[PDB]
């Protein structure tokens, strides 16, 4: 069953609490669909939040304490000084756009039947495995890297290995979601989180609009700005 | 009545029923006496809910209520009663006799009637419309509605001790005496 | 336990009386879980206050006959010493003066171990259970076999391992004594705060407890800027 | 009886008969045969006229002129009420004389409703079989035969869902109509309708 497999997995994760369901959302019939689908459904979300999470953390100490390439880009006209929340604010329009649009294209990827069949794999709700980002060997053009183990680093690696490591993503996931979320309280209730009090900056604005402040509308194309 | 729920530990186990009006109820009688009982609990929770959200500080409605006329959610003010007087005449008449069609849906569409031996408190439409309440076994469904008749029992008393804060000024101890 | 086996220790903490509960507390069913489990969380109860106030008498002693640590409390350019804390006042006003991260981290690491005490997973790992389901009623678990994710050095009864490989009587009359020490010891601190308080209540300490003007029973002071705390204040009691 | 024989029954009045006043009962079959055609002609013609009038209560109307001096937005200016008034009299009367045309062929096949033939299934090629008249053969309803794809099953689903719908409209067109007429009346319609 899978809860049974949840059961399971929440004791490796932590076996002194183990589960922790306070809300039963695994036995809530989401969408109407059977309990296995929502307990794929759940864990997908709780990879994939924890995944963010951790990618939204190493990205605000990259870009508050100042971490740039170097070269023409949209770096070039967010403010030296500029904290985390204001780095995407001062991105051009087009840059966030294209951002979350090329991450849409990557989850329409991940949902897809197609390359999760060409991997011989189903959807996370319909006997899959949830958090799983399928290569791109369904993409019209041959794709040369893949988004998990681009090197493919983990070839030669045992499930039991594998089973710990998604253990161990979980766990570290659900702790940068922590994290993060600290980070942006800080700045709009301040005294929140006692530790960054005096660190991260007061902030005036909406986080949760993506598009607002709109930002800077600049064309930072150079050779071939045929479009401006 | 001895076996029609809602009796817990806080009577201890029994009825409460000190008038006896219990003893000179039917069937029928009994199952008016429940259906009448769910109604108003549910009623009186979702007036709780929305007087306590409205006037303790809660963000409220965004944007206009009446674009002409100039009528506003946060122009409404928070104490209860008066943006009940402050809402547009229309409004109310749209509320309750949308509340009204409901009624007489109620009424009607469920045909086994509650007095005509049927399940009080069945709306059939206005319940679960996500199906939340549709796996859970029927020992945890009869908990949850006996949780439902216990919470909207305590909102009742909860509305009445509100609408006594504003009519009967410094009524009720833990309500500023507006209201 | 049961009310035959409380009665046994109340003969074994002092022959003389015996058992001694005019309030037949121990009778007194609450929790809803049996006289055994109701007995246990009474035994727990006097374990727990018994240890808290021998320790806080320790304290109390140490701390208002001016035996500050050398180092630091917080650290910056303009850091509370301990000196500072010292000469804040007696020892209900050092607690008072702390730093409201230094009291809220010496409560949240007590509410960790307090947790970790009431988890049943880690009692059976380190055996027995819990106190209101058979186990022994005074037992913190191993903070070491719960398995915590860094290997921690020590556990926290017994870190260097000096009372192991004690006989099994003695470790009878050990708990006998932890017993009727924390007795005597809840009434020495109370005597302490009670002094500290209202003076001339404890007749025999006069003049040596120093005053307090705030409620001791308040962990969080003006001086704490947190959700609610000035309003609580606000208003005072006896 | 014919009338223990149709769609029409829905859960919103019990698994039962809605005829409240006996009118089915103090009937004959062909009248109840007149009533499911009739029936179910008004509640099409409501939808239509409820999605129109709400077109015209939002002031959408087409890029272009209904005539060589109106325009849409000209003629849809003052509102859904006085829209069909301002409308050019030529329209009005080519209007008319389709919906005559389509009630005239669909009237005129030998099947029938009232005379042993489905109440309310129109002959989806009206003009069809007409001697000595030429049509394009474009079927009245499904056009581009949606309802193929369907099973049986799936059909008298959507065809209970078609009278539902019908009566909904039937109430709703003449909710409009009458908020216009009483303000007030129905107090969902702003006066811009
Ligand atoms: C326009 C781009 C785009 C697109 C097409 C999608 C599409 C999706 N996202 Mg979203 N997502 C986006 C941007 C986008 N995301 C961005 C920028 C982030 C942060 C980097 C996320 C973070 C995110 C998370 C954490 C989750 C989704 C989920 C989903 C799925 C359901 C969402 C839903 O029902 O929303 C409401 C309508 C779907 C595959 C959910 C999912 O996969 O559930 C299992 C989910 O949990 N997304
Ligand atoms: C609309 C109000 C209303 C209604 C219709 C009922 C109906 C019922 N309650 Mg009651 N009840 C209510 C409000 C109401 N309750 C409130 C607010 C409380 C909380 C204090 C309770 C507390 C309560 C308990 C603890 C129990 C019941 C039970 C019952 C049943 C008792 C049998 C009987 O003859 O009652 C008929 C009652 C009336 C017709 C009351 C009319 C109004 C009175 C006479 C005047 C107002 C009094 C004033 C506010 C003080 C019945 C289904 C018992 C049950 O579940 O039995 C199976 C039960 O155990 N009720
Ligand atoms: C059942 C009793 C009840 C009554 C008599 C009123 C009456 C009023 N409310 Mg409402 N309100 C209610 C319940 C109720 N409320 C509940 C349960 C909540 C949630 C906390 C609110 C939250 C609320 C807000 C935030 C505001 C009002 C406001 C108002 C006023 C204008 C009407 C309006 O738009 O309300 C809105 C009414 C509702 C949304 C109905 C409640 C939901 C019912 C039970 C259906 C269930 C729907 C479900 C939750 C949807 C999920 C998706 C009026 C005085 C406005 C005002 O003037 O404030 C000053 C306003 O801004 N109410
Ligand atoms: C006037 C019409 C009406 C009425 C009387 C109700 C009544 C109810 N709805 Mg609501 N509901 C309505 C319209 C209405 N709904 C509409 C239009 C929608 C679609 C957006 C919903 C969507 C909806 C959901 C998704 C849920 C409800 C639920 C509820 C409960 C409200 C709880 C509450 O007050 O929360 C105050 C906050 C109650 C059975 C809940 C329910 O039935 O739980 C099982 C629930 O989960 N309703
Ligand atoms: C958030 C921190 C925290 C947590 C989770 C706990 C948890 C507990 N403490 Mg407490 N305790 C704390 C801080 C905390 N303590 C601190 C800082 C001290 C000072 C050293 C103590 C000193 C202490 C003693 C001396 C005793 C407890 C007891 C208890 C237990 C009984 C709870 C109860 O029924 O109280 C009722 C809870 C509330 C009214 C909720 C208030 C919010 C429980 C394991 C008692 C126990 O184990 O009894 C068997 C007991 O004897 N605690
Ligand atoms: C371009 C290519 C052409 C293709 C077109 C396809 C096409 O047109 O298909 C036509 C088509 C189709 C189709 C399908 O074949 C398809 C495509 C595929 C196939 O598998 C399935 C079918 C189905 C066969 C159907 C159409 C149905 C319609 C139009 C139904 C319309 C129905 C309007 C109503 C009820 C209006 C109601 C108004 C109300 C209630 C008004 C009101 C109010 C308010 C004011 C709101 C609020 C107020 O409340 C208060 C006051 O409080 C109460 C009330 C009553 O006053
Ligand atoms: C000393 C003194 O005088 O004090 C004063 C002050 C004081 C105490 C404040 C007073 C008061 C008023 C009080 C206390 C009022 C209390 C009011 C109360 C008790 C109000 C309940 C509302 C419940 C709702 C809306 C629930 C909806 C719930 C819903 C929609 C569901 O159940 C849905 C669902 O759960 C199911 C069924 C299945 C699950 O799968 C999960 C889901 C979500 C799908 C008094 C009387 O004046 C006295
Ligand atoms: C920014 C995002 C991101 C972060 C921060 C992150 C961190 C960690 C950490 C560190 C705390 C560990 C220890 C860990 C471990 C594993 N990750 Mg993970 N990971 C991210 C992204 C992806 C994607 C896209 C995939 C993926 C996977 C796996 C598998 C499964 C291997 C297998 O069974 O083949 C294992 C063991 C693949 C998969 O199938 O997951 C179900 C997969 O597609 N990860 N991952
Ligand atoms: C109850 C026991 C206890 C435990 C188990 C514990 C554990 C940890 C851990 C590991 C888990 C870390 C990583 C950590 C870190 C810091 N602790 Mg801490 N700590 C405890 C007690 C106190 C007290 C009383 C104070 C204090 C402080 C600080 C400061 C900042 C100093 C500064 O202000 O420069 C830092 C960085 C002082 C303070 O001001 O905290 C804001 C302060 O007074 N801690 N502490
Ligand atoms: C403020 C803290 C504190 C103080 C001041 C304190 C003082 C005394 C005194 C002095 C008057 C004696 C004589 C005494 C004796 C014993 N204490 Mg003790 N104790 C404290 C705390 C704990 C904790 C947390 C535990 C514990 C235990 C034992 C055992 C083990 C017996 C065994 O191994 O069966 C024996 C013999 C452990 C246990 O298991 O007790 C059932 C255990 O978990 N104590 N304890
Ligand atoms: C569904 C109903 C319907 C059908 C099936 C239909 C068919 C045809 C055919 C093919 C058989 C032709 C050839 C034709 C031609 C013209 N139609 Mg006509 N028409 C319909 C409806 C309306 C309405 C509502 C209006 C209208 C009009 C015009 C004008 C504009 C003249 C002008 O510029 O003044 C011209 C020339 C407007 C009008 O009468 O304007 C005075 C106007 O308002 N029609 N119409």
């Amino acid at each position: 069953s899978a809860k049974a497999d949840l059961e399971a997995f929440a004791k490796e994760c932590n076996p002194v609490v183990g589960y922790w369901d306070p809300l039963g959302l695994a036995d809530l019939p989401l969408w109407g669909q059977d309990q296995d689908a929502v307990i794929g459904w759940l864990r997908h979300s709780e990879i994939k939040h924890g995944r963010i999470a951790m990618a939204g953390f190493v990205g605000y100490i990259a870009h508050a304490n100042g971490f740039r390439f170097g070269g023409i880009g949209p770096q070039n006209v967010v403010p030296e000084g500029a904290s985390a929340p204001e780095v995407w604010d001062s991105i051009p329009f087009l840059a966030k756009l294209q951002i979350i649009g090329a991450i849409g294209v990557l989850e329409h990827i991940s949902e897809d039947k197609n390359f999760l069949a060409a991997d011989g794999m189903k959807h996370y709700m319909r006997g899959g495995k949830p958090g799983y980002f399928p290569t791109f060997s369904a993409n019209v053009h041959p794709m040369p890297l893949n988004l998990f183990d681009p090197f493919k680093w983990s070839k030669n690696a045992s499930p039991e290995k594998k089973a710990k490591g998604l253990v161990t993503e979980t766990n570290n996931g659900r702790l940068a979601m922590l994290g993060l979320f600290g980070f942006l309280s800080e700045s709009k209730i301040p005294g929140s989180v006692p530790a960054l009090s005096g660190i991260i900056p007061s902030y005036d604005g909406d986080y949760m609009q993506p598009f607002l402040p709109t930002g800077p509308d600049t064309s930072l194309w150079t050779i071939g700005n045929l479009w401006a | 009545v001895s076996d029609m729920e809602g009796t817990g530990p806080e009577t201890g186990g029994k009825v409460f029923d000190p008038m006896g009006l219990s003893k000179i109820a039917s069937a029928e009688t009994l199952a008016w006496y429940r259906a009448a009982e769910l109604k108003h609990s549910r009623v009186a929770m979702a007036a709780v809910t929305g007087w306590a959200w409205v006037s303790s500080g809660g963000p409220l409605f965004p944007g206009y209520l009446s674009v002409e006329q100039g009528v506003t959610f946060e122009s409404l003010g928070r104490d209860g009663y008066a943006a009940w007087a402050a809402v547009p005449e229309a409004g109310k008449f749209q509320i309750l006799g949308v509340i009204g069609i409901l009624e007489i849906l109620s009424e009607s569409a469920v045909k086994p009637h509650y007095m005509a031996g049927g399940t009080p408190g069945k709306v059939p439409l206005l319940w679960d419309p996500l199906g939340f309440t549709a796996k859970l076994s029927p020992e945890t469904l009869a908990r949850k509605r006996l949780a439902e008749l216990k919470n909207g029992r305590l909102a009742m008393i909860g509305v009445m001790s509100l609408v006594s804060a504003h009519f009967i000024p410094n009524s009720v101890p833990l309500l500023p005496g507006s209201v | 336990e049961s009310k035959a086996e409380l009665e046994s220790l109340a003969g074994k903490l002092n022959p003389v009386i015996g058992y001694w509960d005019p309030l037949n507390l121990a009778d007194y069913d609450q929790w809803s879980q049996g006289q055994e489990a109701a007995i246990g969380f009474l035994r727990h109860a006097e374990i727990k206050h018994g240890r808290v106030a021998m320790a806080a008498f320790v304290g109390y002693i140490v701390q208002s006959n001016g035996i500050c640590w050398p180092w630091a409390l917080t650290g910056g350019p303009n850091g509370v010493m301990h000196s500072d804390i010292l000469a804040a006042g007696g020892p209900a006003d050092q607690w008072d003066a702390l730093p409201t991260a230094s009291k809220l981290q010496i409560l949240l690491f007590v509410g960790g171990l307090e947790l970790w005490s009431e988890n049943s997973y880690v009692l059976g790992l380190s055996g027995e259970k819990h106190y209101m389901r058979g186990g022994k009623p005074g037992f913190f678990p191993s903070i070491k076999k719960g398995g915590i994710p860094h290997p921690v050095p020590f556990d926290l009864f017994d870190p260097f391992g000096l009372s192991k490989n004690a006989s099994p009587e003695k470790k009878a009359k050990g708990l006998l004594a932890e017993i009727n020490n924390g007795r005597l010891a809840m009434l020495g601190i109370m005597a302490f705060v009670s002094e500290s308080k209202v003076p001339g209540s404890v007749p025999a300490l006069a003049g040596k407890i120093a005053p307090y003007s705030g409620e001791v029973m308040a962990p969080f002071a003006a001086s704490d800027n947190l959700p609610f705390v000035a309003d609580m204040l606000k208003s005072p009691l006896f | 009886a014919l009338v223990d024989s149709m769609e029409g029954v829905g859960e919103e009045t019990g698994g039962q008969i809605w005829d409240p006043l006996g009118i089915s009962e103090a009937v004959s079959d062909e009248a109840v045969m007149w009533f499911r055609a009739s029936e179910l002609k008004h509640g099409r013609v409501a939808m239509l006229a409820s999605v129109g009038y709400l077109v015209g209560a939002a002031k959408i109307s087409f890029p272009g002129e209904l005539a060589k001096g109106v325009t849409f937005a000209s003629v849809a200016a003052n509102g859904p009420y006085q829209a069909w008034d301002a409308v050019p009299q030529a329209g009005k009367l080519q209007i008319l004389s389709i919906i005559l045309a389509l009630e005239w062929a669909t009237e005129a096949k030998k099947p029938h409703y009232m005379r042993g033939g489905v109440p309310g299934k129109i002959e989806q090629l009206p003009f069809d079989g007409i001697q000595g008249l030429w049509a394009p053969k474009i079927k009245f309803w499904d056009p581009l035969n949606f309802t193929g794809a369907l099973s049986a099953e799936q059909k008298a689903r959507k065809r209970k869902a078609e009278l539902k719908n019908g009566r909904l409209a039937m109430i709703g067109i003449i909710s409009f109509i009458t908020g216009h007429n009483l303000p007030g009346s129905v107090p969902a319609l702003d006066s811009s309708f």
